This record gives structure tokens, C-alpha cells and sequence, in this order.
């Protein structure tokens, strides 16, 4: 809920982290939009 | 007729979640492109 310079696995950005109400199939770690970007992320340490 | 942005009004708190995955509007808004709110409103139109 506040504004970071995130990485996960080496995906370096920009934006707020939020609990998502999307649920990734276990074989999957990032999430895309039409823009071709990441903006769903399952968090390597809690697999939330 | 339908429309969407309208160049109405976007709260920081209602895309986040599901709505950017469904909705085009912030995907777009999301990367800089923006459309504006025309300056005679429907009811001043109407009222003319
Ligand atoms: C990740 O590793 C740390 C350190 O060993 C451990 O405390 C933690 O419980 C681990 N993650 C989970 C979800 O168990």
C-alpha cells in the first residue's frame, strides 16, 4: 500500500504492492497485462 | 450511444484488483495516455 522500488527474482520496478485477489496455478510466478508487463507477482519468501 | 473514460474522474482506489485486468481505461492510463473532459458538459449542451 505504498510506494517502492521493488525486485522479485531480478524483475527491478516501480509501484504498490497489494494483496491481489488473483490465483496463479502453482507452476506460475509472474502475472501480465495487456502492455506486455508484470502486474501480478507471487512473492518468493510466502508464495502469497 | 456508449462511453467509458468520459474524461471523467478516477480515484487512485478503484482499478487496483480485478478492474485493471477487465477494464482497457487504466490500462491505457496506466502508460500515459489520458483523454480529457470536454468543456461544455451534457447538460450545459442540452440546456443550449
Ligand atoms: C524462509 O526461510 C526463513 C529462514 O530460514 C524461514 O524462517 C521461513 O519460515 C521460510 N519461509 C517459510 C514460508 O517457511
Amino acid at each position: 500500500n505504498k510506494c517502492v522500488n521493488f525486485n522479485f527474482n531480478g524483475l527491478t520496478g516501480t509501484g504498490v504492492l497489494t494483496e491481489s485477489n488473483k490465483k496463479f496455478l502453482p507452476f506460475q510466478q509472474f502475472g501480465r497485462d495487456i502492455a506486455d508487463t508484470t502486474d501480478a507477482v507471487r512473492d518468493p519468501q510466502t508464495l502469497e | 450511444v456508449t462511453l467509458a473514460d468520459a474524461g471523467f474522474i478516477k480515484q487512485y482506489g478503484d482499478c487496483l484488483g480485478d478492474i485493471a485486468a477487465r477494464d482497457l481505461i487504466c490500462a491505457q492510463k496506466f502508460n500515459g495516455l489520458t483523454v480529457l473532459p470536454p468543456l461544455l458538459t451534457d447538460e450545459m449542451i442540452a440546456q443550449y
